[PDB]
């Protein structure tokens, strides 16, 4: 179950100052990138081109660029409009895209000053239960413009689904990638036993305190946290008594290892 | 209004005298503007490497700074980040095993 997703974020600083970045994921791994500061959007892998032409995708892009200046100049005539109840800085946020089942579903979530205030559902935006009531004048005119209406219903019913298709095939040896986690204990000098597992991939992973072939469940498994070479890095604790960390050891089963488990005794 | 958790770790095993890679994890913060340096000795380190921001499904934002370092036992690590949620910068050290 791969989830694509766009995100973009604005920030509008003040009536002089604003400025839209994107990132664009498929799972974990980042597929393309566009700066404020790029006319076109950047690829962050050789296939984040998927399988479009390069004329179908230059008229993905273009119909992007169009959005995006239309998108802020909406935004600044409506604080102008709203002035002084409504005011900067503001901050907006847009997920969008799609996530892949076998045998799809897609999604347009908006944020407003950190929080989701409206979505694209169907034919229609719509504000959600509990935004602010100034939005849904707004949310009604735009819903008036039918041809943002079906090039929005296009894009996520449509272009979403069969663009990642052609990533999934374009991406698969980086997609289906497996990279070997190297592991290795510490604790400070009753004390906590660190089990440091890092440069898996991919994110499923089993890590466990054992005492022979018995999983100790005082085994506190942290946050998953990404390396810079789309990696993960995690640590699984372990509460101990002292005197009694003789025997223990930290197991970790990863699909890259082949079942060939890596097993470190204290 | 979101103050931004930071975490330290290596890339691979800290062995003092060998090369590795040092990150630092700045996460849940909002608004997205933020200032992050890493420091060698309390002194900033210059070539310090950014993904680009992005956020979590519950809008909150993230971002990875990493830069190369090699660990000894004459030199401390540390990340410190300047937000609007915090009066002052907030620095964590690299706990040295992480
Ligand atoms: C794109 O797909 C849309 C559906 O997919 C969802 O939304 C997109 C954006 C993605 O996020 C995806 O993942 C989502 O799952 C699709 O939207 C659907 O459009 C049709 C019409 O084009 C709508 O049908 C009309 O339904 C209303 C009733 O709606 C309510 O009840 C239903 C359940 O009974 C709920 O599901 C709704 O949420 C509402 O609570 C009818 O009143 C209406 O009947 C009238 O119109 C028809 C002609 O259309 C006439 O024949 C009749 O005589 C009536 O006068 C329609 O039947 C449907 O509600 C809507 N789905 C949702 C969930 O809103 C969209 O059309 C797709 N667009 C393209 C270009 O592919
Ligand atoms: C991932 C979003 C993709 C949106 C794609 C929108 C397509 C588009 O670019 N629409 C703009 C162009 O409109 C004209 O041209 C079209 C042909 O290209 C059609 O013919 C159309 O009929 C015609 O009018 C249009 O200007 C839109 O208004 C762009 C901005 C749409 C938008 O996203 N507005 C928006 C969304 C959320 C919110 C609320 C959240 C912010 C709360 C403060 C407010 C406004
Ligand atoms: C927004 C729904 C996208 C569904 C269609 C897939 C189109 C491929 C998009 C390529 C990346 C575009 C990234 C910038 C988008 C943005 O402004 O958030
Ligand atoms: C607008 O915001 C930018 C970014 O914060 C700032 O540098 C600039 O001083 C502001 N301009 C005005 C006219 O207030
Ligand atoms: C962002 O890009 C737009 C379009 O080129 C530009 O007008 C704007 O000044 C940029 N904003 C910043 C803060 O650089």
């Amino acid at each position: 179950n791969y989830t694509f997703r766009c995100l973009q974020m604005s920030s509008f600083a003040n009536r002089s100052w604003s400025r839209t970045d994107s990132v664009v994921w498929l799972g974990d791994l980042q597929t393309h990138r566009w700066s404020n500061d790029s006319a076109t959007i950047s690829f962050t892998k050789p296939w984040s081109q998927g399988k479009l032409s390069n004329q179908q995708w230059e008229k993905l892009q273009h119909m992007f660029q169009v959005y995006r200046v239309s998108f802020t100049r909406d935004i600044q005539e409506l604080v102008k409009m709203m002035s002084p109840k409504e005011d900067y800085p503001i901050e907006i946020q847009l997920s969008a895209g799609c996530e892949m089942y076998p045998g799809s579903e897609s999604f347009l979530h908006v944020a407003f000053q950190g929080k989701y205030v409206v979505r694209f559902w169907g034919t229609s935006w719509q504000t959600v239960p509990g935004a602010p009531s100034w939005l849904d004048l707004p949310i009604k005119v735009l819903n008036a413009d039918q041809g943002t209406s079906a090039t929005v219903q296009m894009l996520l019913n449509d272009t979403c689904p069969l663009f990642v298709r052609g990533l999934l095939e374009a991406g698969k040896s980086d997609l289906e990638k497996q990279e070997k986690p190297v592991a290795w204990l510490s604790s400070v000098p009753h004390r906590q036993l660190v089990c440091h597992v890092s440069g898996f991939y991919p994110k499923p992973v089993w890590v466990m305190w054992m005492r022979g072939d018995q999983e100790q469940q005082g085994t506190h498994r942290g946050d998953f946290l990404p390396n810079a070479d789309e990696t993960w890095y995690l640590q699984a604790t372990l509460d101990v008594e002292a005197g009694e960390e003789a025997g223990l050891a930290c197991r970790v089963k990863h699909s890259s290892l082949g079942g060939q488990d890596i097993i470190l005794y204290w | 209004q979101k103050t931004p958790q930071i975490q330290v770790y290596s890339r691979h095993p800290p062995e003092n005298g060998k090369p590795n890679i040092l990150n630092c994890y700045v996460t849940q913060f909002h608004p997205p503007h933020i200032e992050i340096q890493m420091l060698k000795n309390g002194k900033k380190i210059p070539k310090v490497e950014m993904s680009d921001m992005s956020f979590s499904k519950d809008w909150s934002f993230y971002i990875l700074a990493h830069t190369e370092f090699t660990p000894t036992e004459t030199d401390t690590y540390a990340c410190r980040v300047k937000h609007a949620s915090m009066a002052e910068p907030k620095t964590v050290y690299w706990d040295r095993d992480m």
